C-alpha cells in the first residue's frame, strides 16, 4: 500500500474490448531517404499500442495477411491456448486471443515464430498499457516509447544500423516530445532490442521509475534507468524550466537514432487539439499523435498477396 | 522511513564555488608503454572529481582550447541553457555554467559535442559528487572510480582493447586500494561506456547498493550490481581479514584493465598522511590520492594550439545551384570541402536546398546569423528563402571546421 | 514487518560438510551433434549444484587433475585464503578451502585462473544455494539454471555459437521444466557470462525477484529481470493454468540455446519419484533430476593425469644476456618459448630484468622460494639482483608451462 503503489484490484466495471491486427508486410521509410522491408501489424513499426484497463475482457483477433507463419505472443498473465508460442497462425488465418487483464502495468506483444529475434528484428512488435483499476496513475501527459535495434540490409546484424524510437530513427529531434513546465510527465517504455542493452536517460531531471512497468512496486529514482530486452519501465518526471532538452538511450544508441529532443512549454495550449483524454482518468493521452507521426514519416507501403493457401 | 535514505533537504549553510574547466588536448600513457591521443577536461582522464554539498551554489568556467567544439554536460536537474547541448562552445571560446545543486547523490560530466561517443570515447568525462545536506553519510574511506572504453588504435571500435578503471589500465594492481579491517568503505561508481554494461563485483564481501547514485532511495545488497552507461552507483562495503582481494568489472573488461586489488589493512595509520578529511563530515577521502596517481601514470603532454577558431578564406568559384550536398564524413576534419558546392551563388527569391549526405547530424548556420538549420539529421533536407541580396557566409555549428557561402543577386 | 526478507540469524544447529572437486579435461556434447574439449569441476559443466545452510561449517577439497593452473573463487563472505585468487593451484596439487557460511542467498562459484574469462568459456563455473536460517523460503518446486557462453570453435569469440540454460543447449525444449498448477516454483539463475548481459523472461506470469539472490532484500516483480554477469537472481513464480509455456534470456540468446519448455501439470503425482525432499524444509527439489539430465546428455569423456609434476625448462642453449621477454601470446602453451632467452648466463651480482610482452598479466617465480615477482602486468617490468653462484629453475605462477633457467656464476 505505500502512497505510490498500485496493488491488484478487482474492476468493478469492467468493459469487453476487441483489437484487430494483421500482420502484414512492407515497405516503410525507417530514417531520411531509407526504405526497407518490415512484417508489421497493420502497417507500422512499432504495431499499435494496446490500452485499456485492469480487468477488462480483452479480445485481439490475429489475421495472419503474409506468407509465412506467425503469433502474437503477449507479456503478462494468460494460459497456454493465449500465450502466442502454439499454435502458429498460417497465412490466411485468423486466431483470436482472448484473456482478462489480470494485472496493471506496462507490457509488450510481439510475434514468437522461429527464430524469435528474426521477426521482432522485421518490426513485428508492439506496446501494451494496461491501466489500473485501483485508482488512476496521477494525473499527466502521457506519451510511448520503444526502443529497438533495425538494419535494413541485414536483419540479423549484431550491431544494427539504427536504435530508433518508435522505429523511425531521430524523428523525435524535428518533432520534439512537447511537455508543459511544472506539469507532470509519464513515458510507458518498452525495451524491445536483441543484442545490447538500453541505459534510457533523461537531460535534467531526476526519473521516478518503476521496475519492469509493474505498478505493484514501490517506484525508484534514477538519473539513468537500464531497461533489458524484453523489459519495460514507466517512467514519471517534471520538467520546471522552459527551453529544449534530450533525452536518448545512452551509448551508440544514439548516434544511429536513438535520440529524442524535449521542448519544455510554458503553457498547454498548443496541444488542446493534439491531446486526448486518457484512460487513466484525468491524464492526456499523446499517444494518438505519436502513432499518426509514425505513420506520416513511415509513409508504409504493403505487400498484397494473392495466394494465402 | 529507511533510517538508510537521505531524503531531499534545504541546506541551512550553503556555499558558493567556481570551477575553472578546460578542454584540452594531450598524449597519455593510458596503459604501461602505450601513449595515446585524447581530449580532456584539464589534462587527465577521467576529469577532475567536483565535490560539494547539496544546496551549494556552482559555477564553471569553461574554456575550449581546442580546434573542435565541445560542451559540458552535468546530469542531475538543471535548465536548459545551462544542460550543455545549446550552445556549442566553438575552438577559442568560452562559457559560463552555472547551477545550484538541486539534489544530492553521484552524477558525473562529459562532453555532449556530436558524434558524442567520440568525444566521450576520446576522455572528455569525470566524476561529481554531491553530498546530502540532511545529515552526512555514515562515516567512511571514499574512493571514486569510473568505467569506461578506450582504444588506441580506433576510437570508436565496439569491442576496446583497454576497459581503465579511472582512465589508466590495471593501475590498481601495482597501487592497491587501501582499506582498513572493520571500518566501513564508499566507493563512487560512474558507469561511462557506450557499448557493454558494467557489472562491478568486489570479492568476499557484500554490498550495500543506493541505485542509481540517487540518496533519496532505499539502498538494497549486492554480490554484484549491474551499472549501465550513464549510471552511477554507490556502494559501501567493510572488510573484516586483512589480506589482499580483487575488484572488478564481470566479463571480458576484466582481462583489459577493469581490475584492482584491495589491500586490507589492520589499521589505518598508514594512511594518516595520504587521506584528506572528506565533505561529508567524519569520512577520510581517498580522492586526492587517486588524482594524484592519475596524473603520475598519465604523465599528461599538453597540446597548444595558435590561431584557435582562424581559418582560410572560402575562393572557390561560385556556383549557380539551389541543392548543396553536406558531404560524406564531415564530421572528420580531413575533409577540406564540407559542403558541395562550398560557394554558390541564386538569384533573390531562390528556395536553396542542403541535403545532409553524412552519418552525422550537422546544421547550416548564417554567422551574421539571419537564418540558422537547427540539426539536420543524417539524410534529411533542411530548405531556406533567399530574399534578399548580399553575400553569407555560413557554417556548421557542431564541425567548427565547416564552412560555406552563399551569394544572392 | 518487512516479513518478505530473510535477515541474517546465527544458525543454532550448523552442520558441518566437506566436498571433493576436481579439475578434470573432457569432451562432453554441447548440443546435438556437437562435442567439444572443456574445463570442468568433476565432469559436467556446469559443476555440482552446492547447497547448505547458512552457518554450517563448508570445507571444500579442491585437487587440479589438469596441466593448467586453476583455483575456485566462491563468491559471497570469506577471508583472502579462501578467495581463490591467492595461491593458484598447480597442477596435480591441491588446496583445502574452508568457511563458515556466512550468509544466506544464490551464489556462484567458479575458476579464477588467469586469463578468468577463457576458464569460465571453457567450463568451470558452477552454483552455490545457500539456504537461510532464519527460516526456509516458501514450499516450492525448486529448479536452477546457469546462463553461460559457449563456443565450440573459437572458446573467446564474442559472440558465441551457444547461450546453454545448464551448459547443454536446448535440454529443456525436448526434456521439460515441469511445475504444478497452483504449486509456488522457485528459480536459482546463475548468470555468468562475459560479454552480453541476460534479460531473463518467463512466459504467462509475473516473477517475484530477489534481486542479486540476497535474501535480505526486499523481493520485487517483473515481467522480465535483467541479471548481469557474474550475479544471480531468486525468482519465484505459480502458473494456475495447465499446458505448454516457455521461459528464456531474452535476445539472441534465446534462438542459441536459452530456452526452456515450461509444462504445468494438474498435480505433483508424475514426479513423486524424481524429486527429493529439498534442504528447504519443505520444498521439493528437481535439482538431482536436472544434474542426471546433465550428465546423461552430455556423455563426458574425462581425461586423468598422473604425472603433473613440475619438471624444467628445456632449451638446446644458453645467452649471457641480463634480459629476458615474456613473450606474446605466452598464455596459449601452443607458443613453445615462453621467456626469451628460456636460458640464461651471468656472473653474481648481475641484475635480470624482465619485461611482459605480451598482454595478459605473468609472473616469474623460483621453483624453490628465492625469488617472486608476483603480478607483472603487460608491458612492465620486474628486475632481480643474483648475488650468489647457482643455479635457478622458474616458472610463471599462473601458467605452468612457462619456464626458464639462470645460471649464475
Ligand atoms: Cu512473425
Ligand atoms: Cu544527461
Ligand atoms: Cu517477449
Ligand atoms: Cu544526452
Ligand atoms: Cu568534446
Ligand atoms: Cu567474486
Ligand atoms: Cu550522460
Ligand atoms: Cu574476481
Ligand atoms: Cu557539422
Ligand atoms: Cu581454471
Ligand atoms: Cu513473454
Ligand atoms: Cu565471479
Ligand atoms: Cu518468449
Ligand atoms: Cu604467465
Amino acid at each position: 500500500d505505500s502512497s505510490d503503489t498500485f496493488p491488484k484490484f478487482k474492476n468493478p466495471n469492467p468493459q469487453t474490448l476487441s483489437y484487430t491486427l494483421i500482420a502484414q508486410d512492407a515497405e516503410i521509410e525507417v530514417s531520411p531517404g531509407v526504405r526497407a522491408k518490415v512484417w508489421t501489424y497493420n502497417g507500422t513499426v512499432p504495431a499499435p499500442t494496446l490500452r485499456f484497463s485492469e480487468g477488462d475482457d480483452v479480445t485481439v483477433k490475429f489475421v495472419n495477411d503474409t506468407p509465412y507463419a506467425h503469433t502474437i505472443h503477449f507479456h503478462g498473465t494468460h494460459d497456454s491456448a493465449n500465450d502466442g508460442v502454439f499454435p502458429m497462425i498460417m497465412p490466411g488465418e485468423e486466431y483470436t486471443y482472448h484473456f482478462v487483464a489480470e494485472e496493471a502495468g506496462l507490457f509488450m506483444y510481439h510475434c514468437h515464430a522461429f527464430p524469435t529475434s528474426e521477426h521482432v528484428r522485421m518490426g513485428m512488435f508492439g506496446t501494451m498499457i494496461i491501466d489500473p483499476a485501483i485508482r488512476p496513475m496521477d494525473p499527466a501527459r502521457e506519451y510511448f516509447f520503444t526502443l529497438s535495434e533495425f538494419d535494413p540490409n541485414n536483419a540479423l546484424e549484431h550491431f544494427t544500423e539504427f536504435y530508433p524510437i518508435n522505429g523511425y530513427a531521430g524523428q523525435y529531434m524535428d518533432n520534439p516530445i512537447r511537455v508543459v513546465s511544472g506539469e507532470l510527465t509519464r513515458f510507458y517504455v518498452v525495451g524491445i532490442g536483441g543484442v545490447l542493452q538500453s541505459p534510457f536517460h533523461v537531460h535534467s531531471t531526476i526519473m521516478k521509475v518503476y521496475p519492469s512497468g509493474i505498478l505493484w512496486n514501490e517506484p525508484y529514482y534514477a538519473q539513468t534507468h537500464l531497461i533489458g530486452n524484453g523489459d519495460t519501465a514507466i517512467i514519471e518526471a517534471t520538467w520546471t524550466q522552459p527551453g529544449m532538452y534530450l533525452f536518448h538511450v545512452h551509448g551508440i544508441q544514439e548516434e544511429r537514432g536513438s535520440m529524442a529532443m524535449i521542448e519544455v512549454l510554458e503553457d498547454a495550449s498548443s496541444l488542446s487539439d493534439v491531446q486526448r483524454p486518457s484512460n487513466n482518468k484525468g491524464s492526456y493521452s499523446m499517444v494518438e499523435w505519436q502513432e499518426d507521426l509514425i505513420r506520416t514519416l513511415e509513409q508504409p507501403q504493403l505487400i498484397s498477396y494473392e495466394n494465402l493457401g | 522511513d529507511s533510517s538508510d535514505t537521505f531524503p531531499k533537504f534545504k541546506n541551512p549553510n550553503p556555499q558558493t564555488l567556481s570551477y575553472t574547466l578546460i578542454a584540452q588536448d594531450a598524449e597519455i600513457e593510458v596503459s604501461p608503454g602505450v601513449r595515446a591521443k585524447v581530449w580532456t577536461y584539464n589534462g587527465t582522464v577521467p576529469a577532475p572529481t567536483l565535490r560539494f554539498s547539496e544546496g551549494d551554489d556552482v559555477t564553471v568556467k569553461f574554456v575550449n582550447d581546442t580546434p573542435y567544439a565541445h560542451t559540458i554536460h552535468f546530469h542531475g536537474t538543471h535548465d536548459s541553457a545551462n544542460d550543455g547541448v545549446f550552445p556549442m562552445i566553438m575552438p577559442g571560446e568560452e562559457y559560463t555554467y552555472h547551477f545550484v545543486a538541486e539534489e544530492a547523490g553521484l552524477f558525473m560530466y562529459h562532453c555532449h559535442a556530436f558524434p558524442t561517443s567520440e568525444h566521450v570515447r576520446m576522455g572528455m568525462f569525470g566524476t561529481m559528487i554531491i553530498d546530502p545536506a540532511i545529515r552526512p553519510m555514515d562515516p567512511a574511506r571514499e574512493y571514486f572510480f569510473t568505467l569506461s572504453e578506450f582504444d588506441p588504435n580506433n576510437a570508436l571500435e565496439h569491442f576496446t582493447e583497454f576497459y581503465p578503471i579511472n582512465g589508466y589500465a590495471g593501475q590498481y594492481m601495482d597501487n592497491p586500494i587501501r582499506v582498513v579491517s572493520g571500518e566501513l568503505t564508499r566507493f563512487y561508481v560512474v558507469g561511462i561506456g557506450g557499448v557493454l554494461q558494467s557489472p562491478f563485483h568486489v570479492h568476499s564481501t557484500i554490498m550495500k547498493v543506493y541505485p542509481s547514485g540517487i540518496l533519496w532511495n532505499e539502498p538494497y545488497y549486492a554480490q554484484t550490481h549491474l551499472i549501465g552507461n550513464g549510471d552511477t552507483a554507490i556502494i559501501e562495503a567493510t572488510w573484516t581479514q586483512p589480506g589482499m582481494y580483487l575488484f572488478h568489472v564481470h566479463g571480458i573488461q576484466e582481462e583489459r584493465g577493469s581490475m584492482a586489488m584491495i589491500e586490507v589493512l589492520e589499521d589505518a595509520s598508514s594512511l594518516s598522511d595520504v587521506q584528506r578529511p572528506s565533505n561529508n563530515k567524519g569520512s577520510y577521502s581517498m580522492v586526492e590520492w587517486q588524482e594524484d596517481l592519475i596524473r603520475t601514470l598519465e604523465q599528461p603532454q599538453l597540446i597548444s594550439y595558435e590561431n584557435l577558431g582562424e581559418s582560410a578564406a572560402i575562393s572557390s568559384e561560385k556556383v549557380s545551384a539551389d541543392k548543396v550536398s553536406i558531404v560524406k564524413d564531415s564530421w572528420n576534419p580531413e575533409i577540406t570541402e564540407s559542403y558541395d558546392p562550398i560557394a554558390i551563388q541564386v538569384d533573390s527569391g531562390t528556395t536553396v536546398t542542403w541535403t545532409n549526405d553524412d552519418s552525422v547530424v550537422h546544421t547550416v548556420t548564417d554567422n551574421e546569423n539571419s537564418f540558422d538549420s537547427g540539426f539536420i539529421q543524417a539524410g534529411n533536407t533542411w530548405s531556406y528563402s533567399f530574399d534578399n541580396p548580399g553575400e553569407f557566409d555560413y557554417i556548421c555549428t557542431l564541425h567548427p571546421w565547416m564552412k560555406g557561402t552563399i551569394s544572392v543577386n
